[PDB]
């Protein structure tokens, strides 16, 4: 969790450039801790609004390509323990407030305001 | 017919010290000089006898040094509409008894725009020969 | 340079009486030019400004009337106050500075509102009206701009109104026609008793022509009626004169002959095409491209060479390098040609009017002529395309490679070839981009396994991490489906190449790692991604439950008949649905007037040759351009000798209202006014299924046996079938048989002997014999199952 808070953080201090996709699959690992432990709903609202966020700016258009996306896996990676799991994963692909936060980050949308506010 | 997307006397340092968008959609005095220069870097005080951007008629001319844009449409008949072209050198030619030069342009522009706005007024001209004005006018 | 400052402080100088025209209008003209220009600023300043200029106002000082009608001029659909001069328009109104009068009125127009509108109104009329050419046109010119905001307050006065358009100057003759535009915009009728008035007449102004042209074409799309006369007419009236835009205008639509008019028209054509064939009118380079459209018919083409050839000699002329493309285009070319022009090409691309635009739309109709068809062809330009270069291929070759696909190419193995190689020392990676995703799909469906390994070795040899990435990506729809030896080496090989380089390590790591991960043949799979029609309808009625009867639906209509005709406000089409029991006429339609919509809306029907009649069933409410139903409902009676075919008249009833399609208004009251209903007709196709006999022989008696009604006719003045054969193939909608059913286009007897069955079950069956003596002399028979179709069959064939 803790480096989690750090990505976050620094993500938010930058802004202004890249390209990762890769990224993400590099700090998942096959299985990871995430969440308390399990949250379900609330822990798919976690990925939600997290995940929603490096999305909205993907949603967004562009200039120079960063990378087409090839997150074909990326949609199983957001969504017998060991099969339970996997089996969870594919239903996806605390809760609500999570989705809440989603919602209100959805950052294309950000990107359009600063626009506006410097024109 | 509400035609003009805009007369425009344009330097050939791809300034404008006239411009009159007759008709209008687009704007952007920024994108107005954007899609001036696009073509006009690319003319480039050369010009042709006929060009057609955009499916749009261009007539452009040039002076001795001036340039001369109209935008248009094609969808509206060269001979027609270089004969404003036409008529724009000429008038002012004769009566003032000097055409366009850059020099003339900076004493006054007055004259351009009295004139202009008589011959065309929008995307509809008005008229095309010196005549009627020339009497008209008496200024 | 510009600045607002230096002016508002400056104001002040309004306050001299001492001035000179001259030097006042120069600061004047100092705050114009920043706007002319450009500038941007606020109304308090504005308004000030006016108030300020307005200030000045004793004088007739000619200038000073001019100035400020600039000023005024600046601000129209983006005004500030109207009401300050007036009183000065007014004064020119009753004053004779008639000069000025007309500049003013027209500023007004884009910044007017509707009171304000009443003001001029009498007066306008006549001054619309007024005098002089001059000041008429003056006074013209204002509308438009109020067209936008509106107009109709003019409109109105139409009947009237249109009639001093009546003309005596040509400028002025052609301007009117305009205001025609948007006239005609309104209306087409009009045009028409109109034009013979301006058929009537011969014209002015070239320029009233023209407008009149694109009408005049527009209309004759589809056809101008028999503009034979007219077409004619107007033929020589645009073929000559002093003034030449006409005869072309005319000219690129006109031809027409895909085994079709050439007649004089080619011959006139030509003078033209000759005769403009250097740059007279530089617009003929268009023309060729479509809007006097080529693809030839054979002689005709070899005619053509000589004009190109003009064109494609001459090589100058913006004008010039265009219609080289399109004519040569247009009439297409030979091989050898080609060749010669290669080398000429070879210089001429790069600027020789700027000729690589033109060039690149050229070069767009060459990829789709052969988008890698043609290969050969394909080949020897891909090689001249590389290699005249320049660079700009890469923009044609976006173009290029998508023609390739469309065709979905197929000497791909040599155009491939070709590609592969060349773009290998031809370079650009992102040409690369587009290819390879396209690629992507592509592989095995197209073999060749060992070359196009070999290629994507290659392709991949190139540094990048990102070149290289692709090849394995295109791969994985490849890999997955395999080739003509490869599932078992394709688990080899990710193994033989493998790497480092980190990321690049990953990679290979990576997909390896994904591989790893899924069973490989999952892992390819996850990632590389009667009671007929008119039952139905039977069905479909269903949902509504005011029923008073239905069945399942047997046939439907053979025809939908638009009850009410073309157009109309109330425009109806109609459809009748027929089942065992009941017949149900739903009514399909676009209350058309956005006048009305119709409400209070029921139909009624009134029937002739039986039905019982349940019901008529209205639309609540029907609001402009759209399908809403109203039903009428009957029950079918089957066994009565005259009781399913019936007409039944129509009547609408609807309290009519009013709309405002802006917002509009649904209120209680409104009232009524019927209107005539179409009639419904009911058939014997709504309610057959057209058949075989299932025991013809045995049934084909037997229907007799129960079943035979006859009638016979002697034929004396015509000895042919086919009128009475136009009636019943057609009416009844059988099949005629026995094999007895064809005739050449002509045949000495006939008999159908033909099939289907009526709705409530029973059938209806019918032999005609015709026979031909050589009068014709007929035994026409229905035999039915049921005893309703025997008596009808008769009937109804006609």
């Amino acid at each position: 969790e803790d480096i989690q808070s750090v990505m976050t953080e620094v993500r938010r201090s930058l802004g202004e450039i890249p390209i990762v996709e890769s990224e993400i699959k590099k700090e998942a690992g096959e299985l990871k801790p995430e969440e308390e432990i399990t949250v379900g709903p609330v822990q798919k609202l976690v990925t939600e609004m997290g995940t929603y966020a490096t999305q909205s700016a993907l949603s967004s258009s562009r200039p120079t390509k960063k990378e087409e996306d090839r997150p074909p896996l990326r949609g199983f990676l957001l969504d017998v323990a060991a099969s339970l799991a996997t089996t969870l994963t594919k239903i996806a692909l605390f809760v609500a407030e999570a989705m809440l936060l989603m919602a209100t980050i959805l950052d294309v949308d950000r990107i359009s305001l600063c626009l506006k506010v410097l024109s | 017919l509400y035609t003009v997307k805009a007369i425009l006397i344009l330097d050939n340092d791809g300034d404008r010290l006239f411009a009159k968008y007759y008709d209008d959609t687009y704007p952007s005095v920024k994108e107005q000089k954007a899609f001036e220069k696009n073509i006009f870097n690319k003319t480039h005080r050369t010009d042709s006898e006929i060009a057609l951007l955009e499916g749009l008629t261009v007539v452009y001319k040039s002076s001795i040094d001036l340039y001369f844009y109209v935008i248009g449409s094609s969808y509206e008949n060269e001979l027609m509409l270089m004969a404003v072209l036409n008529c724009l050198f000429d008038s002012l030619s004769q009566m003032l008894r000097k055409n366009v030069e850059k020099r003339a342009l900076l004493e006054n522009m007055e004259g351009l725009f009295l004139a202009v706005d008589e011959i065309v007024d929008g995307g509809v001209i008005l008229e095309s020969d010196p005549q009627q004005v020339v009497h008209r006018v008496a200024l | 340079h510009l600045e607002k400052s230096a002016v508002l402080q400056e104001a002040r100088v309004f306050n001299e009486t001492p001035i000179n025209p001259r030097k006042c209008a120069h600061i004047l003209t100092k705050i114009l030019y920043l706007i002319n220009q450009g500038e941007h600023l606020g109304t308090t300043e504005a308004t000030e400004a006016f108030f300020a200029m307005t200030k000045l106002f004793q004088s007739n000082d000619p200038t000073l009337r001019r100035m400020c009608y600039l000023t005024i001029k600046e601000m129209s659909c983006i005004a500030e106050d109207v009401i300050i001069v007036t009183s000065s328009l007014t004064k020119d109104m009753t004053g004779k500075e008639d000069n000025y009068r007309g500049p003013a009125v027209r500023a007004l127009c884009q910044i007017t509102d509707s009171t304000m509108l009443q003001a001029v109104e009498r007066y306008m009329k006549q001054a619309i009206v007024d005098k002089v050419p001059s000041v008429s046109s003056s006074a013209l010119v204002s509308s438009l701009h109020l067209l936008k905001c509106s107009f109709d307050v003019v409109k109105r006065w139409v009947n009237e109104a249109q009639e001093a358009a009546s003309s005596d100057n040509i400028m002025v003759q052609y301007h009117a026609l305009g205001l025609l535009y948007h006239v005609r915009k309104n209306d087409r009728l009009a045009v028409s008793k109109m034009i013979s008035k301006f058929t009537r007449h011969g014209l002015k102004s070239p320029f009233a022509y023209c407008m009149m042209i694109r009408v005049a074409s527009k209309q004759l799309e589809e056809e101008d009626g028999s503009r034979d006369s007219p077409l004619f007419d107007f033929i020589e009236s645009c073929l000559r004169n002093k003034h030449e835009m006409v005869v072309y205008e005319a000219a690129s639509a006109i031809v027409n002959l895909p085994g079709c008019s050439a007649k004089e028209l080619a011959p006139a054509v030509s003078v033209l095409q000759l005769f403009c064939s250097s740059p007279k009118a530089a617009l003929r380079y268009a023309a060729v491209r479509t809007l006097n459209k080529v693809a030839m018919k054979h002689p005709s083409a070899v005619t053509a060479c000589n004009l190109d050839l003009e064109n494609l000699v001459t090589d100058s002329n913006r004008s010039i390098a265009t219609l080289a493309i399109t004519t040569l285009l247009k009439t297409g070319s030979e091989s050898s040609i080609d060749r010669l022009m290669k080398q000429i090409s070879s210089f001429m691309s790069e600027i020789s009017d700027e000729f690589k635009v033109v060039v690149v739309q050229a070069i767009s109709a060459l990829c789709q002529k052969y988008p890698r068809k043609h290969a050969v062809l394909m080949n020897f330009l891909f090689t001249m395309l590389r290699e005249e270069g320049g660079f700009e291929y890469k923009r044609a070759i976006v173009d290029c490679i998508i023609s390739i696909i469309e065709e979905n190419s197929e000497s791909k193995e040599t155009g491939l070839s070709h590609l592969c190689e060349f773009i290998e020392d031809c370079e650009f990676t992102v040409l690369a981009t587009r290819i390879l995703h396209l690629l992507g799909q592509e592989g095995p469906k197209t073999n060749n396994p060992s070359k196009y390994i070999r290629f994507i070795y290659n392709r991949v040899v190139l540094e990048h991490e990102e070149v290289r990435a692709g090849a394995v990506s295109a791969l994985a729809k490849f890999g997955a489906q395999n080739e003509e030896m490869l599932p078992s080496i394709l688990v080899l090989l990710k193994r033989c190449v493998m790497d480092d380089d980190n990321e690049v390590r990953d990679r290979a790591t990576f997909y390896l790692n994904v591989l790893e991960q899924k069973q490989k043949a999952l892992n390819a799979g996850y990632i590389l991604n009667a009671a007929t029609r008119q039952e139905i309808f039977q069905e479909q009625l269903a949902a509504v439950p005011e029923f008073q009867g239905l069945g399942p639906l047997f046939k439907s209509s053979p025809e939908p008949v638009a009850l009410t005709e073309s157009e109309t406000e109330y425009v109806i089409r109609c459809t009748k649905h027929t089942f065992s029991d009941h017949l149900v006429f739903q009514f399909d339609c676009t209350n058309t007037l956005n006048d009305q919509t119709l409400e209070n809306v029921t139909v009624q029907m009134e029937p002739t040759e039986a039905y019982e009649v349940l019901s008529y069933v209205p639309a609540r409410s029907l609001p402009y351009n759209q399908p809403g139903t109203c039903y009428t409902l009957v029950a079918l009676p089957t066994e009565d000798p005259t009781a399913v075919a019936c007409t039944f008249s129509c009547v609408m009833k609807f309290t009519v209202k009013d709309c405002d399609p802006n917002t509009g208004e649904i209120d209680e009251e409104g009232y009524e006014d019927e209107y005539v209903l179409e009639d419904l007709e009911v058939t014997v196709a709504d309610h057959i299924q057209k058949v075989m006999k299932v025991n013809f022989e045995a049934a084909w008696d037997e229907v007799g046996d129960e079943f035979e009604k006859e009638e016979t006719f002697t034929l004396s003045t015509i000895k042919t079938l086919e009128e009475a054969v136009g009636n019943i193939v057609k009416f009844l909608g059988m099949h005629p048989c026995e094999r007895s059913d064809k005739v050449p286009e002509n045949k000495n007897t006939h008999t159908l002997l033909l099939a289907g069955v009526f709705r409530g079950g029973h059938d209806i069956l019918v032999r005609s014999r015709l026979l031909l003596l050589d009068t014709v002399t007929m035994q026409v028979t229905a035999r039915s199952s049921e005893e309703l179709p025997v008596d009808i069959i008769l009937a109804s064939v006609g």
